[PDB]
């Protein structure tokens, strides 16, 4: 709990003092992802393969 | 006699506004205070002379777990000069600001005390905050004084307030 909370301070002390505008952009920014339906007719190997 | 200092000299999106409190004396004991406020109205941008000295509310914030006690330990700007167990403390601070734009304060100042009340009803200040930053947006000491802890009001307001003259005799 002292560990989760000194850190909660010093997180929210910084948020302060730094602003909390550039504080977002610390936090990157991940990438939700997406289905892909495609319909990939089966794969053709090479002739020679 | 009359010893006046000037407190607030602050760009206001409306001028210049200048606040003067004035501590009147009587053989050299202080009798009265005034506080004027005046206001260049107009457009000012001379972020450079712009300053802002204020006292702060006295917080009192308590203590009861065991993280609390580490938690400010923990911070840099608190520094206890006197190890000694303490269940709630009140935190009489002052602040220096200095200001670079609208809204960042090219450097804050703020000392203050913190204070013990014992059994005896006797003070003893525990030891001192000593922030000191510059380009910052706020002013840490005071914000988390607000959020972990209550002040020592003064003003206790009534939930309905009296009339207490009615008609026009004013």
């Amino acid at each position: 709990d002292i560990r989760r909370a000194v850190s909660i301070e010093s997180a929210i002390e910084q948020k302060v003092v730094n602003g909390d505008n550039v504080d977002a952009n610390y936090s990157k920014v991940m990438v939700e992802p997406r289905a892909n339906m495609k319909f990939d007719f089966p794969t053709l190997k090479s002739y020679d393969e | 006699s009359t010893k006046a200092e000037i407190k607030a000299v602050l760009n206001q999106p409306s001028g210049k506004l200048v606040e003067v409190v004035g501590t009147i004396y009587r053989e050299g004991k202080p009798v009265m205070e005034v506080t004027s406020q005046f206001l260049y109205r107009g457009e000012y941008n001379d972020y450079c002379n712009t300053f802002q000295k204020v006292t702060e509310t006295p917080v009192q914030v308590a203590f009861k777990s065991a993280k609390d006690l580490a938690v400010l330990r923990s911070k840099e700007w608190f520094h206890l000069e006197k190890d000694v167990q303490f269940d709630v403390l009140t935190f009489r601070c002052e602040s220096t600001y200095k200001f670079k734009s609208a809204n960042v304060y090219s450097s804050i100042k703020t000392t203050g005390q913190v204070l013990l009340e014992l059994p005896t009803k006797e003070v003893i200040q525990v030891g001192s905050v000593d922030y000191e930053a510059g380009t910052s947006y706020g002013n840490p000491v005071t914000d988390y004084l607000s959020r972990n802890g209550k002040t020592i009001e003064e003003s206790v307001i009534f939930e309905n307030a009296i009339p207490l003259s009615s008609g026009e005799e004013l």
